[PDB]
C-alpha cells in the first residue's frame, strides 16, 4: 500500500527524461510525511500511514527521499538552474534533513553511495535558514558510518568523484590514528583507472598504513602481497612521490624479505607486457640511461626474459615497435648497470645445470643420470632472445666464451652456448641482422665485426693454452659417451669442436662481410 | 558438413579464399552462401546435421573475412523465427547443447541488429516490429499473452547473445547493443502485460507457470545489460534501468497483492532476481536493495517453507559463468515447457 504511493512519486525522479512532475513529488513529500498532513491522499494510504509507527514509516521512506535528492542534485545542468537551488530541490533537501535529524545499515550505505559524489555540489553557503541544521550532516562530509563507506568502496562501478571523496575521507581518518578491509577496498579501487590525484592519495594512505600493523615479519590473502601490488601499480602510474614510493617499497621489502622476491616473480607473469615494462621504466628510469632496485631486477629479469622469449613471434613482428624498443632499452640498461643479474640470466642454461654456484662460476671466470634438458632449453631460449635484442657481438663477453671451454656446466649446455653464438654470427654474415637493426646500422655492423674478432682471439688463446685391463676400460668409456648422460663426458674434443665451429662462423663472417 | 565430419580453420579458410581472387559478387561468396544455406536447412529440420557440425557452422558465421554475415543478413528474420518458437529445441532433439546454439544464433542476430542501429534503428523496427509496439489497448487476451511472452523471450535471448558477445570480445570499440536504451521503456510495458495478466490466466497450462520464470529471467538479463552498458560507457543506461524497475516494481507488488498464497512462487523469482544481482554485484542492485528488501520483509508472513531463510541469507570473470548458467536455465525451461505443452 505505502510502497505503491512511494514508487509512484519516485518514478518522476527515476525517469531518464526531464519532465514537470518532480515539483509535485517534493510538495507531497514535505506535506505528508514531515509535516504530518494527509490532505489529498487516498483512504488506503491514509489508513496504512496511521497503521504503523511514524518513525518506521520514516525509515522505510528514507531511501526514496535519498534517491530523489541524489537524482535532482546530480542533474543540476539538466534542469539548467545552476546559479541557485530550485524551489522543489530546496523542499526536497529540507524534507531529507528533517527525516535524517528530526536494516538501517542498508539505508546508510545507500545514502553514502548517493552523496559521496554529490557532496561538493552542496556548499556551506547554499544552505539557507531552513537548511541550517543540514550543516551537521554536510560539514562532516567535506573531509561507524565509515563501515558503510568502506562497503560502498567495494563496488566495481562507482563514479570517480565518490571514490576520490571516500579515499580522501579514509586518508584523513587514518592520519589521526597515528583494518585490512581498508587495504582491500583501496586495492579494489586501484584495479580500475587511476588519476594522479587519487594515486597520490593511495600512496599517502599506504605509506601511513605501514605504521599500523601490516604483516610484521621482522623474523591476496596476505596483506603484504596486497600492499606490494598496490605499490607496483602506484609506481607504474607515475616528483617527490617517486622517492616516497621508493622508501615505502624499501620498507615493505625489509618487512618480508623472502615474500618480496616471490611477489615480484608472480607479478612478472600476472600482468601482461606494456605493464611490467612500463613499471620497470618508472622504477629504473632507463629512458635517460647512462638499494632495492637491484633486488627487484634480480627477482624479475629472468622470468621477464622467459615470458618475452615465449612470445617473441608476437612481439617484434606486429606493430609493437615501441614496446620492443622499450624492452631492448631495458635489457641494455640491465646489462650496463646491473651486470651479475644479466649474466646469470644469459648463462641460465649453464647455471640451471650443475646461490654459491654463481659465486664459484665468477671466481673461475676471474681466474680465466641424464642432464636436465628442460633447464638447458629454457636457458638457450633466454640466451637467443638476449642476443637478438642486445647489440650484435656484445653478448656474450669474450672472456665468457673463453672460459666456457673449461667450466662446471654440462658439456651439452656449453656446446649449445657455442652453437647459438655460431648460428648468430652466421645469420649476421648472411645479412640476417636482428630485426631492430634492419648510419647507425653501419656502426653496429662494424662494432659487431670487431667484437666477433674479440671472441675469436679469446677462444684462440684459450684453445692454445688447453692444447699446450686398461684397454677394456678405454673401450667401455668410448662406447658409452652419451653426452646427455653427464659424468661420462666431462669427468674434451667435442667441446673444442663446437668452439671451432664458432670460430669458423667468425672467420666466414670476417672474410666476406667485414671486408665489404 | 551434413553427412561427414570436418574441422574449422579450413572451412573459414576456404570461404575467405573464395571471397578473394574473384570479381563478381555472385561468385565471390559462393561457398559462404552454401554454408549459410546448409546451416539454415539444418535449422529448418530437414537434414541430419551433427551437433558438433552445427556448433562449427555457428562459430564460422560468428567469426565473420568470409562474407558470412552478408548472407545471414537476408535470413536474420528466419533466425529470429527459429529462436522465438519454444518447440524448436524439442524438434531438433529428434535429430542440453541446444541452448548454446540459441545463444550463438542470438549473437549473430544481435550482430546484425548491431549493424542496423546507426541513427535510424532500421534493424530494430524491421526485425522486431513489436519492440516499439506494446499490445493494442493494453488488453489481457490469452493469445496476446502468449505472443507477448514469446516476444519477451526473444528479447531475453537477444540480450543474452549480445552480453555473451560483449564478454567474449570486449575489446571492440562499438559494443553490441541491439536494443536501444530508450526503447527499454517500451519493453518494460511488455513485461507488465505478462505480470498484470498473470493471476487470471496462469492456470490454463504449465507453460503459463514457466512464463513467470521467463519474465523474471528477461528482467534480470535487461538489468545486467543496462549495467554492462553503463560500465562500458553512462547516465543513460542506469536511468533506463531505473525507469524499468520503477515500472515493473508496482507490477510485481500488485502481483503479490492479487493472491496471498501463490506469492511464495513469485517470491522465489523475486529473491532469485536479487541472487542474480548478488552474482553480478551490479551497482543498481546496491541502489535498489534498500527498497527491494521491504517487499519480501512485509511478505515474510506469507512465505511457506524457506523463503524467509533465503531472505535472511541475502539480507547481509564470473559474468560469463552467470550468463552460461542463465542460458542453460532458459534452454531447460523451454524444453520442459515444450514437453508439457505437447499434451
Amino acid at each position: 500500500p505505502i510502497q505503491t504511493f512511494l514508487w509512484r512519486q519516485t518514478s518522476a525522479f527515476l525517469r531518464p527524461k526531464l519532465g514537470k512532475q518532480y515539483e509535485a513529488s517534493c510538495v507531497s513529500f514535505e506535506r505528508v510525511l514531515v509535516e504530518n498532513k494527509l490532505h489529498g491522499l487516498s483512504p488506503a494510504l491514509s489508513e496504512a500511514i496511521q497503521s504503523i509507527s511514524r518513525w518506521e514509516l520514516v525509515q522505510a521512506a528514507l531511501p526514496h527521499v535519498l534517491h530523489c535528492t541524489a537524482t535532482l542534485l546530480s542533474n543540476r545542468n539538466k534542469l539548467g538552474h545552476q546559479d541557485k537551488l530550485g524551489v522543489a530541490e530546496t523542499k526536497l533537501l529540507h524534507t531529507l534533513h528533517w527525516m535524517l535529524l528530526e536494516n538501517s545499515m542498508a539505508t546508510v550505505e545507500l545514502f553514502v553511495f548517493l552523496f559521496a559524489p554529490l557532496v561538493h555540489r552542496i556548499k556551506e553557503s547554499d544552505l539557507t535558514f531552513r537548511l541550517a541544521s543540514g550543516l551537521v550532516i554536510w560539514q562532516p562530509m567535506w573531509e561507524y558510518f565509515d563501515v558503510a563507506v568502506l562497503r560502498c568502496l567495494l563496488q566495481p562501478h562507482w563514479s570517480e568523484e565518490g571514490t576520490q571523496w571516500s579515499l580522501m575521507y579514509y586518508l584523513q581518518r587514518l592520519r589521526h590514528m597515528l583494518l585490512s578491509v581498508v587495504l582491500k577496498a583501496v586495492y579494489l579501487v586501484l584495479n580500475h583507472d587511476i588519476s594522479s590525484r587519487i594515486c597520490d592519495v593511495a600512496l599517502n594512505i599506504v605509506e601511513c598504513l605501514l605504521q599500523l600493523g601490516v604483516v610484521p615479519c621482522v623474523e591476496p590473502v596476505s596483506n603484504h602481497r596486497l600492499a606490494l601490488t598496490m605499490l607496483i601499480k602506484i609506481v607504474k602510474s607515475l616528483q617527490v612521490f617517486r622517492e616516497n614510493a621508493q622508501n615505502c617499497l624499501t620498507k615493505l621489502y625489509k618487512l618480508d624479505k623472502i615474500q618480496f622476491r616471490q611477489t615480484m616473480r608472480d607479478y612478472v607473469n600476472k600482468d601482461s607486457l606494456n605493464n611490467v615494462v612500463d613499471f620497470l621504466h618508472a622504477l629504473l628510469g632507463f629512458c635517460m640511461e647512462p638499494n632495492v632496485e637491484g633486488i627487484i631486477v634480480g627477482a624479475m629479469f629472468k622470468s621477464l626474459i622467459t615470458r618475452c622469449a615465449s612470445t617473441t613471434h608476437e612481439l617484434h613482428s606486429p606493430e609493437n615497435l615501441g614496446l620492443y624498443c622499450d624492452i631492448r632499452q631495458l635489457v641494455q640498461f640491465i646489462k650496463e648497470a646491473h651486470g651479475n643479474v644479466f649474466r646469470r640470466v644469459a648463462l641460465s642454461a649453464l647455471l640451471d645445470s650443475a646461490n654459491l654456484g654463481r659465486k664459484d662460476f665468477w671466481r673461475k671466470m676471474f681466474k680465466s643420470n641424464v642432464v636436465n634438458l628442460g633447464a638447458i632449453r629454457q636457458g638457450m631460449k633466454r640466451f637467443q632472445f638476449l642476443l637478438n635484442c642486445c647489440e650484435p657481438g656484445t653478448i656474450p663477453d669474450a672472456s665468457i666464451l673463453a672460459a666456457a671451454l673449461d667450466l662446471e656446466a654440462p658439456v651439452v649446455a656449453r656446446a649449445a652456448l657455442f652453437l647459438e653464438c655460431a648460428r648468430f654470427v652466421h645469420r649476421c654474415n648472411r645479412g640476417n641482422w636482428p630485426e631492430w637493426m634492419k648510419k647507425r646500422n653501419q656502426k653496429l655492423q662494424w662494432s659487431a665485426a670487431k667484437l666477433f674478432y674479440q671472441w675469436g682471439d679469446a677462444i684462440g688463446i684459450r684453445l692454445n693454452e688447453l692444447c699446450h685391463e686398461t684397454k677394456r676400460r678405454l673401450r667401455k668409456e668410448d662406447e658409452e659417451e652419451d653426452f646427455l648422460d653427464d659424468s661420462t663426458v666431462n669427468p674434451p674434443f667435442a667441446l673444442k669442436m663446437a668452439a671451432c665451429q664458432l670460430l669458423l662462423e667468425i672467420t666466414t663472417f670476417l672474410r666476406e662481410t667485414f671486408s665489404c | 558438413i551434413q553427412n561427414a565430419v570436418f574441422t574449422l580453420a579450413y572451412l573459414v579458410e576456404l570461404c575467405g579464399l573464395c571471397y578473394r581472387a574473384f570479381t563478381k559478387e555472385r561468385d565471390k561468396f559462393y561457398l559462404s552462401r552454401s554454408v549459410v544455406l546448409e546451416l539454415l536447412q539444418a535449422l529448418k529440420l530437414k537434414s541430419p546435421l551433427p551437433d558438433t557440425n552445427l556448433l562449427l557452422l555457428v562459430q564460422f558465421i560468428c567469426a565473420d573475412g568470409t562474407a558470412a554475415m552478408e548472407c545471414i543478413r537476408q535470413y536474420v528474420s528466419e533466425v529470429l523465427e527459429f529462436m522465438a518458437d519454444m518447440h524448436t529445441l524439442t524438434k531438433l532433439k529428434s535429430h542440453t547443447f541446444g541452448g548454446h546454439l540459441k545463444v550463438g544464433l542470438a549473437q549473430i542476430a544481435a550482430m546484425e541488429i548491431s549493424r542496423g542501429n546507426h541513427r535510424d534503428n532500421k534493424a530494430v523496427i524491421r526485425y522486431l516490429p513489436w519492440l516499439y509496439h506494446p499490445p493494442s489497448a493494453m488488453q489481457q487476451g490469452p493469445k496476446e499473452f502468449i505472443e507477448c511472452v514469446s516476444h519477451i523471450r526473444l528479447l531475453s535471448w537477444l540480450l543474452l547473445g549480445s552480453l555473451t558477445h560483449n564478454a567474449v570480445c570486449p575489446n571492440a570499440s562499438s559494443p553490441c547493443l541491439p536494443i536501444p536504451l530508450d526503447a527499454g521503456s517500451h519493453i518494460a510495458d511488455h513485461l507488465i502485460v505478462i505480470l498484470i495478466g498473470f493471476p487470471e490466466q496462469s492456470k490454463t497450462c504449465v507453460l503459463h507457470m514457466c512464463s513467470l520464470f521467463h519474465a523474471f529471467i528477461f528482467a534480470q538479463l535487461w538489468t545486467v545489460y543496462c549495467e554492462q552498458s553503463a560500465v562500458a560507457t553512462s547516465f543513460t543506461a542506469i536511468l533506463t534501468a531505473l525507469e524499468f524497475w520503477s515500472r515493473v516494481t508496482p507490477s510485481i507488488l500488485q502481483l503479490m497483492a492479487h493472491n496471498k498464497v501463490m506469492v511464495e512462487m513469485v517470491c522465489l523469482h523475486v529473491i532469485s532476481l536479487m541472487e542474480a544481482l548478488q552474482e553480478c554485484n551490479s551497482t543498481i542492485f546496491v541502489k535498489l536493495i534498500p527498497m527491494w528488501l521491504p517487499m519480501i520483509q512485509s511478505n515474510t508472513k506469507h512465505l511457506s517453507a524457506g523463503l524467509q531463510l533465503r531472505l535472511q541469507a541475502i539480507q547481509n570473470a564470473a559474468l560469463r559463468k552467470w550468463l552460461q548458467c542463465t542460458q542453460f536455465k532458459m534452454a531447460q525451461v523451454e524444453i520442459q515447457s515444450s514437453e508439457a505443452a505437447s499434451q
